[PDB]
């Protein structure tokens, strides 16, 4: 169910209020640390000198009570971008005071107000106290989805609400937020509380928000409707909302007084608990994937790499992926052995990358559901899993399967197969060098032999995520480039994302490659039409792969393969943001270039505005042959 | 006990004097309503007429007829609480939580029967003070609203000024009620409004650079104005004289009284915290008494 907190911005005494929101049902209280209209001067006497105390004493809760239920509130007084010099310079005195003192208590939050488009110098404040002392606090910037300005009653005679269309003015809010993190130089201490009104704006300004760093949602309980029954509900637009929040695991503040008199005050929250409650349990696959989700990960190589017994068992965990390349394998016999042959003709079958032998086991299943003959190798150059389809070879297969431990580019077969079963499919398709391996492998495969999976093509999509774009600029390490974490591609459960244009192919690889001169080396170019206002932070990486004929695999969203999780999502950062405004194609570079000992990628933007080319040379990133 | 932060001063017809209290620190965040038939003895609690405690401070009062005390509570209600038949208790006539914030400023229009408040929701509604429910709720404003002021003599015509920079001129008689006014380029945020006694469609607003301007709805332009005090003019307060004398109050800590012109006549440095309310005595119209969180109550002589 949710966590909910409370605001107030009246609280006669600490322990009663903090009680009485505890009965009620939240998690913390949103309140002032300095009463609100105790505004307090520093420069100018006599004021300067008010006798103290200048608020409640700390010994009122406890350590744990601070650090756990209590988020601080700046003062709604303190103005630090005012006109007047001397409401600016005092301003800025009094946030550092009550930023410090929230320190001082240990508060795990502190919201601050955006509600204006100049706030540069309460960024310059902000980022002065942020770089005092490593701290852990987070600051909640409090955003309207729509401004006060632009949400106000049409009730003044001499200026009217203008009722004409600015697509970019109406996401005004966005830009309040965008410029105020960026001058704060995208400070992982600084997020998101977004507030929402009682009539909602176009979705292009609420899609604005995906990708942004939201911990929290503020609920008026003005915007709450009134049912039949005198309980407060939302409409079904805000319902949509709350739903989209709760995907993105947002806390949900409820903030104003109880104007449903007649019940009590925790059914505001009772209705958002309901609303979460009623909602189709994970079950299979988004579960786990939730765990993951926005989690950086470094490919895998399994070539370079020998994987781990784990590695291999969430690998094997994935029955539908399975059950396709059983279907695969099981057509594909039907197809070379005719019916009255199924005695005389047995096929030489070569399972290249066994690991601990799923395909193994979907090869002997399709045999005897297909009712024909098959002579099975195992081939595996990591020998920690050979130990496990050799002891599988001795208690269950037998004879029938011939275990090899060998590179499939090294191996001298002793006969030709009329069907190759790969696995060496990375999350981008080629990046875990499946091309170059079954080149190497195709020597023994029958003229007329097929390659399961026969054609794999890569997929890239522009996404916004000043989320994740954190993240990776979290990954600098010492003693390497700076910048590197940039110029490398992570597998990730991509969730705070915004796609800003649909996914397009990039490198396709058909098996067997029968062409002359083969070079498995790339370059495309790719031109993404982005019909919003957004920042481009990366391009996410899917693919598609042929097994046989209609049999498939897919981690494309769009055609993505029902309930399979052995795949999710890579994502190619870029070093800096690219602003992308409404009608802008986005073009993108990839290059897949290669030695005799590497393979990588390079990619570079080219539109709107060109970024450097990244991983040059594979200098930051190199697939080891 | 009385809470530090004197926050309303208002004198009644007879001479008795109202004063509003909050806690603006310290372990509880209340307020308080304190009446004085004796003035010079406020505010001094064992020498007091009647007085009672509330939820939460109290933000702005005032007067609604002879027994009528209108609260801006932190709470987000609007309160009002009735005399005593013998003025020897405060008793709560109605507590309505209509507004999702503080209630910063209330004004009681010229019938005597609804009233007017102002909120940090942004929000400016109407009450019935009789039936005890808010008959109007209005979103004009953009930002906190900082003072509501109701015209003397009409009861659909108020004023209102907030932080987006608006004095909002209203007439309730009117599809689009609220009308914008200001001078000529968008000056400094107006802080405190009034009236002018006499002269109808004549009011002055103070803003938060200390400037004191006299305004008129009919000409719409900014006439006259003066630097009078060095920081926020928080409070407008005319005289009963019949050529009525201004009083300006200040967070620099001090007292202004000013002419038709907005000249300085008296000035007082009495108090040694912001000077919060100013009401002139109706038994010695000469007699000017204010109120600050210095916890003074100053009985000035105005010549
Ligand atoms: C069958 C197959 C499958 C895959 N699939 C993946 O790599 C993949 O998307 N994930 C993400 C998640 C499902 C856990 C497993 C694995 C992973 C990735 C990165 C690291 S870094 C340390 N552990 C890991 C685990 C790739 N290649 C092949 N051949
Ligand atoms: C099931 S994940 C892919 C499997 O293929 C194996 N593999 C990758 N490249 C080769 C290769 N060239 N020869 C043999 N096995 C390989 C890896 O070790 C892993 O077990
Ligand atoms: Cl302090
Ligand atoms: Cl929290
Ligand atoms: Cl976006
Ligand atoms: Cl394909
Ligand atoms: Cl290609
Ligand atoms: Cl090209």
């Amino acid at each position: 169910r949710v966590s909910s907190g409370r605001d107030l911005n009246c609280v006669p005494e600490i322990a009663d209020t903090l009680g009485a929101v505890a009965k009620q049902g939240f998690d913390f209280l949103c309140m002032p640390v300095f009463h609100p209209r105790f505004k307090r001067e520093f420069i100018q006497e006599p004021a300067k000198n008010r006798p103290g105390p200048q608020t409640r004493s700390d010994l009122l809760l406890s350590g744990r009570d601070w650090n756990t239920l209590i988020v601080g509130k700046l003062s709604p007084w303190i103005r630090p971008d005012s006109k007047v010099e001397k409401i600016r310079r005092n301003s800025e005195a009094a946030m550092l005071q009550e930023l410090n003192f929230g320190a001082y208590l240990g508060l795990p939050a502190f919201l601050l107000p955006l509600n204006q488009e100049d706030n540069t110098n309460l960024a310059r404040v902000l980022t002065n106290h942020i770089h005092t002392g490593h701290h852990s606090s987070m600051f909640w910037m409090r955003v309207p989805l729509v401004a006060p300005e632009d949400l106000r009653d049409d009730i003044i005679e001499n200026a009217p609400t203008t009722h004409t269309e600015e697509y970019s003015g109406e996401e005004k809010t966005w830009m309040w937020w965008h410029n105020f993190r960026t001058l704060c130089d995208y400070s992982k201490r600084i997020a998101v509380a977004l507030e929402i009104g009682a009539d909602l704006p176009s979705n292009h300004v609420i899609d604005r928000w995906l990708g942004e760093p939201i911990k929290a949602a503020i609920l008026p309980t003005s915007i709450f409707l009134t049912n039949k029954k005198g309980f407060p509900v939302l409409s079904k637009m805000h319902q949509r909302l709350i739903f989209r929040l709760l995907k993105l695991e947002v806390q949900f503040i409820i903030t104003g007084t109880n104007h449903h008199s007649e019940k009590e005050f925790c059914s505001y929250l009772q209705y958002l608990e309901y609303l979460s409650q009623n909602r189709p349990p994970p079950n299979a696959y988004e579960l786990f994937a939730k765990g993951y989700e926005d989690y950086l990960q470094s490919p895998l190589q399994p070539l370079m790499d020998n994987l781990e017994s784990q590695t291999y068992e969430v690998f094997e965990k994935d029955p539908i992926k399975y059950s396709q390349y059983q279907q695969a394998i099981y057509k594909c016999l039907l197809d070379r052995v005719p019916e009255e042959e199924k005695d005389t003709n047995v096929q030489v079958l070569m399972v290249l990358g066994a690991g601990r032998g799923p395909l193994v086991n979907a090869s002997l299943r399709a045999a005897k559901q297909a009712d024909r003959r098959i002579k099975l190798y195992a081939v595996e150059k990591n020998p920690n899993a050979v130990v496990t389809l050799e002891n599988w070879q001795f208690e269950e297969w037998g004879s029938q399967v011939t275990v090899v431990s060998s590179d499939m580019r090294e191996w001298v077969a002793p006969e030709k197969a009329d069907i190759i079963v790969s696995e060496l499919l990375g999350s981008f398709a080629d990046n875990e060098l499946s091309p170059e391996c079954l080149d190497g492998a195709q020597h023994f495969l029958k003229d007329d032999g097929v390659s399961i999976p026969g054609e794999y093509t890569s997929f890239l999509a522009p996404i916004s995520s000043s989320k994740l774009y954190n993240e990776v600029r979290a990954c600098r390490e010492k003693d390497r480039d700076p910048e590197a974490q940039f110029e490398m591609p992570y597998v990730v459960r991509l969730h705070n994302f915004h796609q800003l244009s649909a996914p397009q192919p990039c490198f396709t690889f058909s098996h067997p490659n029968r062409d002359p001169m083969i070079d498995n080396n790339r370059y495309c170019t790719l031109e993404f039409p982005v019909e919003v206002n957004t920042v481009l932070h990366g391009f996410a990486g899917y693919f598609e792969t042929v097994l046989y004929q209609d049999i498939t695999l897919s981690i494309r969203p769009e055609t993505h393969s029902p309930g399979m999780f052995s795949w999710f999502p890579i994502l190619f950062p870029i070093k800096q943001p690219i602003t992308v405004r409404e009608g802008q194609t986005i073009c993108v570079r990839f290059w897949r270039c290669s030695n005799s000992k590497k393979v990588w990628y390079e990619w570079a933007v080219t539109a709107p505005v060109c970024s450097a080319i990244h991983n040059p040379t594979g200098r930051s990133y190199t697939i080891g042959l | 006990c009385m809470e530090r932060q004197l926050e309303a001063a208002r004198y009644r017809s007879d001479g008795a004097l109202l004063l509003g209290a909050s806690s603006l620190s310290g372990r509880c965040w209340a307020g308080s309503l304190w009446l004085f038939k004796d003035p010079c003895a406020a505010p001094n609690e064992g020498f007091c007429s009647a007085g009672v405690q509330t939820e939460a401070g109290v933000a702005d009062l005032t007067w609604v007829g002879e027994r009528g005390i209108l609260v801006a509570s932190d709470s987000g209600a609007v309160e009002l609480w009735e005399l005593d038949e013998n003025e020897t208790l405060i008793v709560s006539k109605f507590c309505k939580y209509e507004h999702d914030d503080i209630v910063s400023t209330v004004s009681v229009l010229s019938s005597g029967t609804q009233a007017v408040s102002g909120s940090k929701d942004i929000c400016i509604k109407v009450w019935d003070l009789a039936q005890q429910v808010v008959l109007s709720s209005y979103r004009a404003h953009a930002a906190q609203v900082t003072c509501v002021a109701a015209s003397p003599h009409k009861d659909s015509v108020f004023l209102s000024c907030s932080e987006d920079n608006r004095i909002l001129l209203w007439d309730t008689r009117c599809p689009k009620p609220a009308s914008q006014i200001g001078c000529s380029a968008p000056g400094y945020l107006p802080t405190s409004l009034a009236w002018h006694p006499q002269q109808s469609e004549v009011f002055v607003f103070g803003d938060e650079n200390g400037t004191v301007s006299l305004v008129d709805t009919k000409s719409t332009s900014c006439v006259l104005s003066s630097a009078v005090h060095s920081q926020c003019v928080t409070g407008l307060v005319f005289s009963p004289h019949s050529v009525p004398f201004l009083a300006s109050l200040s967070e620099d800590c001090s007292l202004a009284v000013l002419d038709s012109s907005l000249s300085e006549l008296f000035r007082s440095q009495a108090h040694r915290d912001f000077v919060r309310d100013a009401t002139w005595s109706p038994l010695n119209h000469s007699l000017l008494t204010t109120v600050g969180w210095d916890h003074q109550v100053v009985h000035h002589v105005v010549p």
